[PDB]
């Protein structure tokens, strides 16, 4: 019942073929070691 | 303990390059230390250089003076 009702109301999506997978390779993620501290000695409580 | 406020961002050692800083902008490092120091070495060059060729002028002028 769901798949015949998904074919029926789900007609006007995009075609475009473009993966995931082929975005990822295009624009990777990498790790870079480093830190950010903001300092606010107002606050009560410290959190790392 | 000092109250402060402030941010900031730190970069890992081991992603950073670590000599080649020493030979960069050279000609501003160079133009720095002269400018804002040539009074100071001014001042401290001269009264040594100044007297120690005075000691050897005398000594010259002394030296030939007694000359026959």
């Amino acid at each position: 019942e769901v798949v015949e009702q998904v074919k029926k109301l789900f007609t006007k999506l995009s075609s475009d073929p473009t993966t995931t997978s082929q975005l990822v390779a295009n624009e990777p993620a990498s790790f870079t070691g480093s830190e950010v501290r903001m300092i606010d000695d107002d606050l009560p409580l410290a959190q790392f | 303990p000092v109250k402060l406020k402030a941010v900031v961002y730190a970069l890992s050692p081991f992603q950073q390059k670590i000599m080649t800083g020493l030979w960069k902008d050279l000609p501003e490092k160079i133009h720095h230390k002269v400018s804002e120091n040539w009074i100071s070495a001014t001042l401290l060059v001269t009264p040594v250089v100044g007297t120690y060729w005075y000691a050897q002028y005398f000594k010259e002028q002394e030296k030939l003076e007694h000359r026959f």
